[PDB]
């Protein structure tokens, strides 16, 4: 049976630009190819039927081509909404095969984070646990480095980040880094700093807080 | 309005069994046919099952032969994927999609997806705490406040802020797994000082796989 | 006796394989299954085809055959060729109407009728929902497949027949790809028909899939043809009869029992035929 190799596996390109996504079938299919855009989470949507023919949505810049063994989906004037992931399907025979996808990333003008740092409060210190969260909000590019420091002792191998999906409106990421120590370890230090080494900060920007209600 | 609303997925014990329906508002069923395509996160889409009702025929992918079976009630507009002997590879987002040429077509409409999760066991809720803001007001100690939805199993949680009243600025993050094997995500929403203690904020944290319903409140400092 | 200016005045065979004789029909009539050719659907294999110069029963409904001369050539020299029901009337158009469509243009004896090998899909009640049937060449030879696009004259005509003005047809294979838009427009009657209908045709590789998709205006295939090409022949336009005889050259005027170098008879010829010029005597 058949398999649908894509190229590249993901792509960076600024607004206005010609994105091109090629797809190599393993058997000579013919025009029995479709293209799907799927905005992460939600259910995929059909772009091109029959190799070239724009499906009746509002997809004017998206346009198919190709034949035989290799098919190409172009995007002539890219948008903040084309951030999604793109697959070629076949229906020449079964099992019906898709590619792995191509993740087209939008480039845009660099913006710095609104950095924050957050203590626990209520039931979290009631658990023999403690989790401090180091928030970034609407920065670009993705490549950041939030780094925890307790007093001035540098951390390692216990926090965990989560980078949200890029925005279809302005193309920025909000990040959060959740640092988890036991409450046997929490109160034994007084200062928790979280620093942010970032491409759009001419020098690093740390926010800290000293465990202090009393 | 064309519709493929899919229902009845969740957590289950390995070597197990769950039926998963794909129902249809708007249109009929028999003259069309339905395909089950699933998506184990990060791979990309994979076709598993297909049915042509008017024809009466069904065909299956190599990888789910003999376990899953597609039925369809003409009386109820609905089609059903019976999933036997489930595995960790079958833990996925399953999509039914509308289809016409039994010789091989494309997908006019998909539903929205159902989440199926199958490994070990757990039927646990989430604890919800606040992520306390600091300093003063916007540009020089801004008010960014939130709820940490730590320790539960499995996905998802519908973390809707005040019935989704201010769904602008929000970032309900991608969950992550700790040593325990329990999903944890943070929630955040940005706002200046004219909506600080001046505003009320609940997070309607909605983990449904064991319907825990925490309306925890992240307010100003308590002293 | 070592030259030739004579013809037998007949149309003999070639490799002891007789011509396909179309009678009053032309090629298009014959392949589309014109009703006035029903007597020649059972034609089993042949050397060369014979139209007549007044073979007027062809495309009884008006409009263009696309690549007619290409299809003419394709059919001229042919060994063993066989008609089959590609998309059965029984099972292939379940939710479109499969008999409402006949016309005054294509009549078999004072009765509205239509082509044998094609079938004119009309709407079933209130809707022409998308069809999308496909055929797999499970025959191990060039399957010839023909179909039609219909082009009504009024916008009302469209609703009446196919319901949807947003109508298209698509045909697709590993060698063919076309979308058809119905060009709906008022026209001078031809055979009491303001509408028109264009006939197209394609060959399908063995193993290959061919698929029809349509929201309207499709004249779907019913009967297609598994054929094996031959070569070194064409179509000859004569009035002289066929006979039960052997030859190794043929011309519209007649046959040539030839061992010899040239001829004065007719320039278009078939098989082991001398060149045309003028050749009568050698003392």
């Amino acid at each position: 049976d058949i398999q649908m190799t894509q190229s590249p596996s993901s792509l960076s390109a600024s607004v206005g630009d010609r994105v091109t996504i090629t797809c190599r079938a393993s058997q000579d299919v013919g025009f029995y190819v479709a293209w799907y855009q799927q905005k992460p989470g939600k259910a995929p949507k059909l772009l091109i039927s029959w190799s070239s023919y724009l499906y009746s949505g509002v997809p004017s810049r998206f346009s198919g081509s190709g034949s035989g063994t290799d098919f190409t989906l172009t995007i002539s004037s890219l948008q903040p909404e084309d951030f999604a992931t793109y697959y070629c399907q076949q229906y020449y025979n079964y099992p019906l095969t898709f590619g792995q996808g191509t993740k087209v990333e939008i480039k845009r003008t660099v913006a710095a984070p609104s950095v924050f740092i957050f203590p626990p409060s209520d039931e979290q210190l009631k658990s023999g646990t403690a989790s401090v969260v180091c928030l970034l909000n609407n920065f670009y590019p993705r490549e950041a480095k939030v780094q925890w420091k307790v007093d001035n002792a540098l951390q390692s191998g216990n926090s965990q980040e989560s980078v949200t999906e890029q925005d279809s409106k302005d193309s920025t990421y909000s990040l959060s880094s959740t640092l988890t120590l036991s409450k046997a370890d929490y109160e034994k230090h007084k200062v928790y700093a979280c620093e942010v080494t970032h491409q759009g900060l001419s020098s690093p920007v740390t926010k800290s807080f000293n465990r202090g209600e009393c | 309005e064309v519709q493929l609303v899919e229902s009845g997925g969740g957590l289950v014990q390995p070597g197990g069994s769950l039926r998963l329906s794909c129902a249809a508002s708007g249109f009929t069923i028999g003259d069309f046919g339905i395909h089950w395509v699933r998506q184990a996160p990060g791979k990309g889409l994979e076709w598993v099952a297909g049915i042509w009702p008017f024809g009466g025929y069904t065909y299956y992918a190599d990888s789910v032969k003999g376990r899953f079976t597609i039925s369809a009630d003409t009386s109820k507009n609905t089609a059903y994927l019976q999933m036997n002997s489930l595995r960790a590879e079958d833990t996925a987002v399953y999509y039914c999609a509308r289809f016409v040429n039994w010789d091989g077509d494309y997908m006019d409409y998909w539903g929205q997806g159902t989440l199926v999760t199958v490994s070990s066991a757990s039927t646990k809720g989430p604890s919800v705490f606040p992520l306390a803001p600091s300093s003063k007001s916007t540009s020089g100690g801004t008010a960014a406040l939130g709820c940490l939805v730590k320790d539960y199993f499995p996905e998802p949680v519908t973390v809707s802020w005040n019935s989704g009243a201010l769904t602008s600025g929000v970032h309900t993050f991608p969950a992550v797994l700790q040593s325990s094997g329990l999903y944890s995500l943070s929630s955040v929403v940005t706002v200046p000082s004219s909506s600080l203690g001046t505003q009320t904020y609940i997070c309607n944290v909605n983990h449904k796989p064991s319907n825990t319903k925490v309306d925890k409140k992240a307010e100003p400092k308590s002293c | 006796n070592l030259l030739e200016d004579k013809h037998n005045g007949k149309l003999c065979k070639l490799r002891g394989v007789a011509p396909l004789h179309l009678g009053k029909c032309n090629i298009a009539g014959w392949i589309l299954g014109n009703p006035e050719c029903e007597s020649l659907s059972t034609a089993s294999s042949w050397s060369y085809i014979v139209e007549t110069p007044s073979s007027d029963n062809g495309t009884c409904y008006p409009g263009d055959f696309i690549d007619y001369e290409e299809l003419r050539e394709q059919l001229s020299s042919v060994s063993s060729f066989e008609r089959f029901e590609i998309f059965p009337k029984t099972s292939s158009w379940p939710n479109h109407d499969s008999n409402k469509g006949v016309t005054a243009a294509c009549p078999h004896a004072g009765a509205k009728s239509f082509y044998k090998n094609l079938i004119w899909l009309v709407k079933k009640g209130n809707s022409y929902p998308k069809l999308s049937k496909s055929y797999i060449n499970d025959k191990g030879k060039e399957v010839l497949v023909l179909w039609g696009i219909h082009h009504p004259s009024t916008s009302a005509d469209q609703q009446s027949l196919y319901q949807n003005a947003d109508a298209y047809v698509f045909v697709g294979s590993s060698r063919y790809s076309k979308k058809f838009k119905p060009e709906i427009a008022i026209r001078p009657k031809v055979r009491d028909q303001e509408g028109r209908m264009n006939y197209y045709w394609t060959l399908v590789e063995p193993g290959d899939k061919i698929t029809f998709e349509a929201t309207g205006n499709l004249v779907v295939p019913r009967y297609a043809f598994a054929m094996e090409r031959n070569a070194g022949s064409g179509i000859i336009i004569s009035d002289t009869p066929v006979h039960d005889c052997n030859t190794t050259c043929q011309t519209p005027k007649g046959a040539i029992n030839t061992s010899l170098p040239f001829q004065n008879i007719h320039p278009i010829t078939i098989g082991k035929c001398p060149k045309y010029v003028k050749s009568t005597k050698l003392r």
